[PDB]
RNA sequence: CAAGGAACUCUGCAAAUUAACCCCGUAAGUUAGCGAGAAGGGGUGCUUAUGUAAAAGUAAGCCGCAGUGAAGAACGAGGGG
RNA sequence: AGCGAAAUUCCUAGUCGGGUAAAUUCCGUCCCGCUUGAAUGGUGUAACCAUCUCUUGACUGUCUCGGCUAUAGACUCGGUG
RNA sequence: ACCUCGAUGUCGACUCAUCUCAUCCUCGAGCUGAAGCAGGUUCGAAGGGUUCGGCUGUUCGCCGAUUAAAGAGAUACGUGAGUUGGGUUCAAACCGUCGUGAGACAGGUUGGUCCCUAUCUAUUGUGCCCGUAGGAAGAUUGAAGAGUGUUGCUUCUAGUACGAGAGGACCGAAGCGAGGACACCUCUUAUGCUCCAGUUGUAGCGCCAGCUGCACCGCUGGGUAGUAACGUGUCUAUUAGAUAAACGCUGAAAGCAUCUAAGUGUGAAACUAUCUCAAAGAUUAAUCUUCCCAUUUCGCAAGAAAGUAAGAGCCGUCAAAGACGAUGACGUUGAUAGGUUACAGGUGUAAGCAUAGUGAUAUGUUGAGCUGAGUAAUACUAAUUGCUCGAGGACU
C-alpha cells in the first residue's frame, strides 16, 4: 500500500533516511506499489556527508512493506517497516551494504545484482 | 439428493499429511521450505514463534515470525501445502490462540512453556 | 461448433494445492447425469440443440402437464429443463458423463445466475468514486453525480436513453470463459473447478466448453504430500 | 421541486385506482359456528379445531 | 441524527426476551406481537434444554437469565422450574412451546399471538 | 476498519492526535512578572511488609495483551503581518 | 527623518538568496517610492489574541479507497393526517 | 438592443459525462533534402485512452516529475428543483489615492446564511389488469438492439539486415504486465452489537465466589455464516465479410499508357458478425411440445343450470430470494423454517474440587468450557380437520 509523496525508508548504505515516491511506473494511476517495483525517488531525509543530496531525483527498488504481500505460492510475507534500496539506473544498486534479508518474490524481475549481496535470500 | 457439505472435506482426502503435528499460537518452532532454486531443491530453515494458527479444514493455516538482521520478519504458512516440515523445540503456554501484541511485545522473546 | 454443456450445483469453495507451488482458490460443483428432453435438429427445428432436463425430482411430485408428458416419453422427472446449441452428439433420454464430455485440465467457460444484491447503489452497481468529504461539503455525498446534459430547448432539454443508474443488483444468467478444469469425482459426480463461480451455494452452474480456446488443453498437476514421517 | 398543474378527476382517479384492496382470506370452522381465516385461532377457544384457550 | 427517540435496538429486544421468558414460566401462557415469539422462542427452548440437567455450574449459567416477579422470586421460579417442569419435557425432543397467530390488536393491528405449553 | 499519512483542499475546516495525579527536565526573549503543563520522558494495578493521625513513598512476590484498566480531562514548535 | 512590492506597488507572478523535487502564497533583501511617510502620526516594540497566514514533529477514512454494526426515518401494516 | 427583465442564478472547485473531428497515441497507407534508428510530411481514420504534485479564489496560466500521448471544441463561459461558496457583487474595517463633504476606486486587504414533503414527462429497476383468440405449463427462433471493442515493457529471432564507424530495426513468437469491468469471501484484512475470551468500578442478586443494569457493545483480542476490497481468477486476443484512404492486374476512349469505364483483387484500432445481456406488447402479437375435458340438457346464436379430472390464487413455513410487490421451495405422505441431538469450526483449560503460597498467584482436574447465522439425522413444534377462480373450444 505504498503510493505517491509516502515517504518510505532506506535500509542501504548510504547517507538517507527517508525519501518520497514521485511516481510508479506503469499504467496511469498505479497508485500502488509492491515488492520489486521500480520507482522515482525525492531525497527528503539525507545527511550531508552521504554520497547522495537531499531534493535528489533518483531510481529506487522498493524491498520491505510492513502491509507485506502474498507469495503465488499462498506465502504471505509480511514485514514491518517500508525500505527501498537506491539503483543507478540499472539492474545494480548504489549502496554497499544490505541491512535485512531480501524475498525471492522479485527475483525473477531480475536485478540479481541486488539479491547477491542480501543477508539472506527469502 | 441433498448436499451435505461433508463432501467438501471428502474431496480433501488426496492431499493430506498425516504427521499432523499439533502446535499453539506462541510455540517456538522452524518451519523448513523445500523450494526448487531452479534444479536444487533446498531446504530453507525458517525458524521463529506461532502468532496465529486458524482455519478449516485444509484452509488452517499459520503464522511464523522471526527477527532477522534485527529486522523483525514475520511470514504466513499453509499446513496442508507440500514441502512443508515443522519441527517445534519448546511447547509454550499462551493463554489465547492468537498474539497480535506479539507483533509489537517483540520484548522478552522467550515465552513460558506449558507443564 | 459443437459446443458441451454439464449442469451442476455450488456446494463449495475452497483452495486446492497445485504443483510448481502455487495455491489454487477451487469451487466445488455437485453435479448428476443428466437426462435428454429434447434434439432440436438443423432440419426438423431450423436449429441442432439439445434441451437437457436435470435437478431430478420424486416422482411424486412434478407438474402434471409436464410430468404426463414425461411418462409418456417414458423419461424420468426432473425439475429444470434448458437448451444447450451445438450439443447434438447423442440420443433421447440419455444419461450424461462429464467425462465424456471435457477432460480434467482443459480450459471451459461457466454460465451461472449471478446472486441476488437486491436494491443496490449506483455507487456500488457502477463501481464510481466518492470526492472529499472535508470542509464540510454538505449532507449529500451518495448520488448519481450530475444528471445535467443540457437545459432549454435547444442542446438537449431531457434526459437520454440508456443512462447509468441503480436498481436490482444481481439475478443474472451471466457467463464467464477460461475457468481451469481441475478436478473430476466418478464416484460422486461432482468437478473442482479453478476461479470464483457466480452466484451463492446451491444455484444452477452451466459448465461449456470455452468458445475461444477449446483445442487449447494443457492438465494441470496435482501437488502430492511430502507426507514421511 | 413542487406540483405545476392541478390535476383531474379521472387522472387521479386512475392514480387512485391502485389503492384497491383485494379479497381477504377465510377459512371453516366445524365445532364453532364461525367462519374465521387460515392460520387463525378461533374465538371458541380453539385453534382450527384445538382447543387451547378460554372462550373468548 | 439530534435528539429523537432512543430506539428500540437489539439490547432492548433481548432484555424484552428474558421479561418474556420469565413471565411464561411464572404462568405458561403469553400474548404479545408474534414477531418477538419468534425470536424469544429459541432462547426459551435452549433455557428448557439448559433446566433437565439441573448441576450447580447449569444453576449459575441460568442465573444470568431471569428477573424478579410478584407471583415468585428468581429462586422460587427457579426451583419451581427444575423441580417439576424439568422432568416433564424430557422426553420429547424440542418443540416444547407452540405459537398461535391471534387477531390484530385494536390499536395498531399488530398481528397478535399467544405462546404456550403443555404436556 | 489492513497500510500510507494533508499527498484531497482557498487553506490540517472538520476529525484525529494531547489530557487527570506523582517524579525528572525545560530554553530563547524577557519590561522579572512571565514564558511553563514550555520544549520533552518515566510510573499510576494486585498481595504482603516498611510505613503515618491519615497517607504519600519504598522493598519482596503476582501476572494480564493492555493496571486515572470504564468515565471526563491542553496537541505542540517555529516565522511573518 | 524614518520606512520602503507594505493591509499601500498598476506594471508584478519585480529581482535576488532561503523556502519548495517542483511555491502568481511565504521569509529577509535590493530603494526612481504609479498614489510611502512622521499625533487625519512614524519605527523598534516584551507578553497576549475563539486574530490572519506559512512551515514543522505527532496525528488521523480529509484523502489515498471505500465498506461494514445498531438504530430514527427512508419501505410495509393499522390509526390520524 | 431581441421572445425573457410579475426572476433564464452565475466564476470556480467535486461528481456525471456525452458527442464530433480541424487525430494526440494506439490502426493503416503514401512522399521525402526517408543509409538505419529517430523522423517530418498528407489523408482515411472517432473504438478506447490520454497523469500526478507546488502556486495562484484564479478556469486559465507557470514549474517539476512521468507515460505512447498528457489533443481541441460544444452541451445556458453544461452540470445547486446533484455539494460548497474560495474568489466574486450587502453593509462592517483599514491601507494608498481621489472628492473638502456624504463617499468612490475596472485597487489590495479580514470575515461576511445557498429554500424545498417529486405533480407530470423523460429516465434506471420491479409489479398490477388485459392482450398474445378454448384454458393451463414449459422450450424456443429471433424482431429489435445494448455492453464490449484499453494497452505498455522485457526476451528471442539479432546487434541481424541496414549501416563502414558509432549506431541500429522491420516481420513474427514467448513471457511479464499495469488499468478498468465481471465473479467469489477459500489465501491477507476489517466488520460481524442476543458469538467467545481477558478485564474496571459502581448498584444489587442477604453475604464470599460467580453474575447481571450502566459506562460508545464499558474497555481490550479476536471471531461462526455473511458482508464488502485492500484478498484471488478471467477478460482486452484471434478471425470472416463489406471495406475507407491506399496499393493492384487486364483494359479502352486516348492503337502508347491507364486500379475503372465492364471484369478481376488486396487492404483500417472504424462498420456487419463471431465474446456477453436480453427478449414475440416483435400488436411484426410468431413457432414447437405437453396437459385438461367435451357430465342429458337453454336463452338475441348455446351452456340459463353441475363452472376441471389441469393448474393457479387466498393463508402459513421460509431462502440462494427479498423496500413492499414480486421470485423459488415446502405445505402433514412436510426436513421448508425453528427446536432436540451430534458434528464441523471459532473463542480459548469453564465453574467447582484438590495441592502449593499468609494473599495475589502456580498445577492437576481440563484443550476443558461456551459458541446468533456453518453441517447432518430427527415431525418435537409451526405450516390445517381449510376457501376462491378455475372445462364444453366464440369464427375462416
Amino acid at each position: 500500500m505504498v503510493s505517491f509523496m509516502t515517504r518510505l525508508n532506506v535500509a542501504d548504505n548510504t547517507g538517507a533516511k527517508q525519501v518520497g515516491i514521485i511516481k510508479v511506473l506503469g499504467s496511469t494511476r498505479k497508485r500502488y506499489a509492491f515488492l520489486g517495483d521500480v520507482v522515482v525517488v525525492s531525497v527528503k531525509d539525507a545527511i550531508p556527508s552521504g554520497m547522495v543530496k537531499k531534493g535528489q531525483v533518483l531510481r529506487a527498488v522498493i524491498v520491505r512493506t510492513k502491509k507485506g504481500q502474498q507469495r503465488k505460492d499462498g506465502t504471505h510475507l509480511k514485514f514491518d517497516d517500508n525500505a527501498c534500496v537506491l539503483i543507478k539506473e540499472d539492474k545494480s544498486p548504489r549502496g554497499t551494504r544490505i541491512f535485512g534479508p531480501v524475498a525471492r518474490e522479485l527475483r525473477e524481475r531480475g536485478y540479481n545484482k541486488i539479491l547477491s549481496l542480501a543477508v539472506e535470500v527469502v | 439428493k441433498i448436499n451435505k457439505q461433508a463432501l467438501i472435506d471428502l474431496v480433501e482426502q488426496k492431499q493430506l499429511k498425516a504427521y499432523v503435528p499439533e502446535f499453539s499460537a506462541g510455540d517456538e518452532v522452524n518451519v523448513a521450505i523445500k523450494l526448487k532454486e531452479k534444479e536444487k531443491v533446498r531446504i530453507q530453515n525458517f525458524t521463529g514463534t506461532v502468532l496465529r494458527r486458524r482455519g478449516k479444514g485444509i484452509s488452517e493455516t499459520f503464522i511464523v515470525r522471526k527477527t532477522t538482521d534485527g529486522i523483525p520478519i514475520e511470514k504466513n504458512f499453509q499446513i496442508h501445502n507440500p514441502n512443508i516440515s515443522i519441527e517445534l523445540k519448546r511447547r509454550g503456554k499462551v493463554r489465547r490462540a492468537y498474539i497480535s501484541y506479539m507483533r509489537e511485545r517483540s520484548g522478552k522473546a522467550a515465552k513460558i512453556k506449558e507443564r | 461448433m459443437e459446443i458441451r454443456g454439464i449442469f451442476g450445483v455450488k456446494v463449495g469453495m475452497s483452495q486446492v494445492f497445485t504443483t510448481n507451488n502455487e495455491r489454487l482458490p477451487i469451487t466445488v460443483i455437485y453435479c448428476e447425469p443428466n437426462q435428454v428432453a429434447g434434439v432440436k435438429t438443423e432440419a426438423k427445428d431450423k436449429y441442432s440443440a439439445t434441451l437437457l432436463s436435470f435437478d431430478t425430482v420424486e416422482n411424486k411430485k412434478l407438474n402434471k402437464p409436464q410430468q404426463g408428458f414425461f411418462e409418456k416419453n417414458n423419461l424420468k422427472p426432473t425439475k429444470h429443463l434448458q437448451e444447450i446449441r451445438n450439443m447434438t452428439g447423442f440420443e433421447m433420454g440419455q444419461q450424461i458423463t462429464p467425462q465424456n464430455l471435457f477432460q480434467v485440465g482443459e480450459y471451459v467457460d461457466v454460465s451461472a445466475i449471478s446472486k441476488g444484491r437486491g436494491f443496490t447503489g449506483a455507487i456500488k452497481r457502477w463501481n464510481f468514486k466518492i470526492g472529499p468529504l472535508g470542509h464540510g461539503a454538505g449532507y449529500p455525498h451518495r448520488f448519481q453525480g450530475s444528471v445535467q446534459a443540457g437545459r432549454g430547448g435547444a442542446s438537449a432539454q431531457r434526459v437520454f436513453k440508456g443512462k447509468k443508474m441503480s436498481g436490482h443488483y444481481g439475478h443474472e444468467k451471466v457467463t464467464v470463459q477460461n475457468l481451469r478444469i481441475v478436478g473430476f469425482d466418478e464416484a460422486n459426480m461432482l468437478v473442482l473447478v479453478s476461479g470464483a463461480i457466480a452466484g451463492p451455494e446451491g444455484g444452477v452452474v452451466l459448465i461449456r466448453t470455452a468458445k475461444k480456446k477449446p483445442g487449447v488443453v494443457k492438465p494441470i498437476e496435482l501437488a502430492v504430500q511430502t507426507e514421511k514421517a | 421541486a413542487v406540483q405545476q398543474r392541478r390535476s383531474s378527476k379521472h387522472r387521479r382517479d386512475k392514480r387512485r385506482s391502485h389503492d384497491a384492496l383485494t379479497a381477504q382470506a377465510l377459512s371453516v370452522c366445524q365445532k364453532c359456528g364461525k367462519k374465521k381465516l387460515f392460520h387463525r385461532v378461533c374465538s371458541c377457544g380453539m385453534y382450527g379445531d384445538l382447543r387451547v384457550k378460554k372462550a373468548y | 441524527s439530534y435528539i429523537n427517540k432512543p430506539g428500540k435496538t437489539s439490547a432492548w429486544r433481548v432484555m424484552t426476551v428474558r421479561q418474556q421468558v420469565s413471565a411464561v414460566l411464572a404462568y405458561g401462557k403469553i400474548e404479545t406481537t408474534l414477531k418477538k415469539a419468534k425470536n424469544t422462542q429459541k432462547r426459551l427452548d435452549k433455557l428448557i434444554t439448559l433446566a433437565k440437567v439441573d448441576n450447580f455450574n447449569n444453576r449459575r449459567q441460568v442465573k444470568k437469565w431471569l428477573l424478579n416477579t410478584n407471583l415468585f422470586d428468581v429462586d422460587q421460579l427457579m426451583d419451581h422450574l427444575f423441580s417439576k417442569v424439568a422432568p416433564k419435557y424430557e422426553k420429547t425432543p424440542g418443540g416444547y412451546s407452540r405459537v398461535l397467530k391471534l387477531g390484530p390488536r385494536r390499536g395498531d393491528a399488530t398481528e397478535m399471538a399467544i405462546l404456550q405449553l403443555t404436556d
